[PDB]
């Protein structure tokens, strides 16, 4: 049932400004109007994330990106996609990635977002395709392989119904949905943010808190992912499936948590609208030291500085002494 | 199914009632083992194994830990620190057919006895001799299943009974099977212990001005004290003062 | 009461064939296990034929595998025993077998009467 | 090990005098509590009679009270069940219970055989 995807082209890895996009909320607390100090795992301000595309560049041998690698999990990941026709369908997640091991299914069938917690038998090209039949303008599942098998089942959960639309649109980016994933304590946890957008290229420099989205109490183990796109295929891509096809323009971002001390603002209602990484840089140390987001004019003691050992060196004497083993060991008759 | 293959279901991530379940006393036997009866609905379980099948009804006392026969041996092995509840009743008036009901079968025989929760796939006829049977009955050689009598008019001890046995596993993982919860109608306006999804205080409780999130449930002050939560079952935003307090 | 009955048999020449019945009134042919077993004159018993509600459908003696079939009917209730291509060795008396277990761990068999098939060459 | 024997019971005519023996070997019957239970088709489980070395020494349902006796011998190891003045409603099947303790905290109700009592009117 799996097929493999040929015609790929390698092209090394781009990376592009996180700014200061990657804040959620570290917990259900409400807060109002106060400045709250936090530990806990999160991307840093204005660090480089990796840049995939989803683009059919035209002309003969033209440059077709359609990125979907295989990237290590580590302890929580940052997808910020833009998009403008719903290219990601959803996530895998897992460690071996076969049915040795239990994994991760989130997808979305354009009614329903279905999570499926089974040792699925994963392909090493798994991905979704429609068909466009242009005939009548209908549109129906066509191929999904993305695993041949469900066997053993642990848990499924299915979201509300809905109804996405799947043709591909022109313009400029609208979209822009951005989720932050992490396993804690046997819970793996979604944060999800929906925002429309007014621009070109990049992303926008605002500022908005990512509110959480849902939390799994499966106490699995995860330690890779790959993302999931849903491609078209047509009669202007003549071919087989491994080459007639073709994917819509869209764009996303990948990040990498750490833990990071944060100090994030409440206004009176609640929202997260301002938030400062303590060790970005010694500006950021002082604001966190204070618990305030304005620094007075002076000198403040933020932390403590000590050059850590390089290495260790074990000296000894000479050795002089050993017992009389020559006795026992070196005899001739016992 | 038959015994043998004892139908098992995974529970996980919901409510789980046995109160009706205890006070329907319409189960002959209802032991649980490892866990306190009256607690089940106050304690949460990581997962639930649903092990149904149908035996007769000498069989059911078998089914604990230390016991030796038939079924524990060669059917369905429970360890000796076994942790679960098995309820058993009687079917007599529902699994009555003229000429007997012999659809359910049970293992008789087996090489070795049973790994606990061990399910097998594998029908070997049993080897009673030296010449072994090979798939090819004769003498030393006895098919290790048998069936049921279960006769209308046979007796009690051997009227057909169906069990199920719910063992409560736990494991590095989160609980996710919880018992049922008690809501009780709230009191405003007066000092009176109050208890919140487990956070637990005394106080009072008033209406709010304040505007929760969808998502928030309760909201604390500065130096990490709770003044606000939201009551469920009615949605509704409320602070909570600590009562009147002051000295002499 | 339960009582069980073998029809068919008789005096047959080779090579012909040849379709037994065997009815149990009284319980359910569709159990543990169904068996038929062959006597020979002076000779020891021995397994023939078994069918099983469970695992394997059937199963055959190694001297009479690809030229014997038997199926059952539960609706009408009778097993057909089925054999074609006959030989020499199959004069003898067939019984029709089965076996229970009681309240105390006692199992009793109850045997049938059988039929007697002679082949004349 | 722990062997329980019934004797006695029938079928007799109603107002007659009848015994029961639950003969014990293993273990006297001087201990916690013997009962005594009466069981019969189409109802639950319900306590008959009980005798206790210790507390109380016999206890009875309140609808059979002055009807049924017991007594125990510890020279020969065993209880005595005397029934007068019968009524046919008491045509069951009896037997007598002792509970043990096991190791890892099980309880054991050991019943006995039972002995089938018809009352005829
Ligand atoms: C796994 O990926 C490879 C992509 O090359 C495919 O299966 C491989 O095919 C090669 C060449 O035919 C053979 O070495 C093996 O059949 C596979 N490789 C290995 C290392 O086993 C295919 O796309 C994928 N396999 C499946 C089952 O979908
Ligand atoms: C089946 O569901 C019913 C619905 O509540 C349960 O309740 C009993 O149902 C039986 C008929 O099946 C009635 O005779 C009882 O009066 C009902 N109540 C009680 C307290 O028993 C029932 O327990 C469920 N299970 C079975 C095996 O019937
Ligand atoms: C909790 O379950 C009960 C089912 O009886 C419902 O509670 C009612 O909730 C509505 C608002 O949704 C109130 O107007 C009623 O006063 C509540 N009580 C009733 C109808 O007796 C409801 O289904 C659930 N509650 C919530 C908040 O979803
Ligand atoms: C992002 O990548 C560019 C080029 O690879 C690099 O110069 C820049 O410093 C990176 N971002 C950060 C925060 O270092
Ligand atoms: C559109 O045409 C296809 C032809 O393959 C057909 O299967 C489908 O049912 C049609 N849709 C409708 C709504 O009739
Ligand atoms: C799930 O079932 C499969 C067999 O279908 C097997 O891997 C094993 O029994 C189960 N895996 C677990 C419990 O991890
Ligand atoms: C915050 O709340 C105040 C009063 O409750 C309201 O006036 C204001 O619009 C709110 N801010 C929002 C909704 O962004």
């Amino acid at each position: 049932q799996c097929v493999n995807l040929t015609t790929r082209t390698q092209l090394p890895p781009a990376y592009t400004n996180s700014f200061t996009r990657g804040v959620y909320y570290p917990d259900k607390v409400f807060r109002s109007s106060v400045l709250h100090s936090t530990q806990d795992l999160f991307l840093p301000f204005f660090s480089n994330v990796t840049w995939f595309h989803a683009i059919h560049v035209s002309g003969t041998n033209g440059t077709k990106r359609f990125d979907n690698p295989v990237l290590p999990f580590n302890d929580g990941v940052y997808f910020a996609s833009t998009e403008k026709s719903n290219i990601i369908r959803g996530w895998i997640f897992g460690t071996t990635l076969d049915s040795k091991t239990q994994s991760l299914l989130i997808v979305n069938n354009a009614t329903n977002v279905v999570i499926k917690v089974c040792e699925f038998q994963f392909c090493n090209d798994p991905f979704l395709g429609v068909y466009y039949h242009k005939n009548n303008k209908s549109w129906m599942e066509s191929e999904f392989r993305v695993y041949s098998s469900a066997n053993n089942c642990t848990f499924e959960y299915v979201s509300q119904p809905f109804l996405m639309d799947l043709e591909g649109k022109q313009g400029n980016f609208k979209n822009l949905r951005e989720f932050v994933f992490k396993n804690i304590d046997g819970y793996f946890k979604i944060y999800s943010k929906h925002t429309p957008i007014n621009l070109v290229r990049d992303l926008p420099q605002g500022f908005s808190a990512l509110e959480p989205l849902v939390d799994l109490p499966i106490g699995i183990n995860i330690t890779r992912f790959q993302t999931l796109l849903a491609l078209h295929r047509s009669y202007l891509t003549p071919g087989d499936s491994s080459s007639g096809w073709t994917a819509g323009a869209a764009a996303y971002y990948v990040g990498y948590l750490q833990p990071r001390t944060f100090l994030l603002k409440y206004n009176e209602n609640g929202t997260i609208t301002d938030a400062v990484d303590c060790a970005l840089d010694p500006l950021s140390e002082t604001k966190c030291t204070l618990k305030s987001f304005t620094v007075e004019k002076g000198i403040y003691q933020t932390s403590n500085f000590r050059v850590q050992p390089t290495e260790s060196i074990v000296r000894f004497p000479n050795i002089t002494n050993l017992c009389p083993f020559g006795e026992v060991f070196n005899a001739t008759r016992f | 199914a038959s015994v043998y293959a004892w139908n098992r279901k995974r529970i996980s991530n919901c409510v789980a009632d046995y109160s009706v379940l205890y006070n329907s006393a319409s189960f002959s036997t209802f032991k649980c083992y490892g866990v306190s009866p009256t607690k089940l609905n106050d304690l949460c379980f990581t997962n639930v194994y649903a092990d149904s099948f149908v035996i007769r009804g000498d069989e059911v006392r078998q089914i604990a830990p230390g016991q030796t026969g038939k079924i524990a041996d060669y059917n369905y092995k429970l360890p000796d620190d076994f942790t679960g509840c098995v309820i058993a009743w009687n079917s007599n008036n529902l699994d009555s057919k003229v000429g007997g009901n012999y659809n359910y079968l049970y293992r008789l025989f087996r090489k070795s006895n049973l790994k606990p929760f061990e399910r097998d796939i594998s029908t070997e006829i049993y080897q009673a001799g030296s010449t072994p049977c090979n798939g090819v009955e004769g003498f030393n050689c006895y098919f290790p299943l048998q069936s049921y009598g279960f006769q209308p008019t046979n007796g009690v001890g051997y009227q057909p009974y169906r069990v199920v046995v719910l063992s409560f596993e736990l494991l590095h993982a989160p609980a996710t099977v919880c018992g049922p919860k008690k809501s009780t109608n709230l009191v405003k306006n007066k000092c009176v212990n109050f208890n919140f999804n487990g956070l637990t205080g005394t106080g009072v409780l008033t209406e709010s001005n304040k505007k929760f999130l969808p998502f928030q449930q309760f909201g604390r002050d500065i130096a990490d004290t709770t003044d606000a939560v939201r009551d469920p079952q009615t949605l509704e935003i409320l602070d909570i003062t600590p009562c009147s307090f002051g000295g002499v | 009461q339960v009582q069980l009955v073998e029809s068919g048999g008789g005096l047959v020449q080779a090579g012909g064939s040849l379709r037994l019945s065997c009815a149990a009134s009284g319980f359910p042919v569709y159990r543990d296990r169904m068996a038929w077993y062959r006597q020979a004159p002076g000779k020891e018993r021995e397994w023939v034929a078994a069918i099983y509600s469970a695992g394997q459908q059937t199963r055959y003696a190694d001297s009479v595998k690809g030229r014997f079939t038997i199926s059952r009917d539960n609706a009408k209730n009778t097993v057909y025993l089925q054999m074609n291509s006959l030989k020499p060795e199959d004069t003898a008396v067939y019984y029709c077998n089965v076996k229970d277990v009681g309240h105390h761990y006692e199992y009793y068999d109850y045997w049938g009467q059988g039929t007697q098939v002679t082949v004349s060459a």
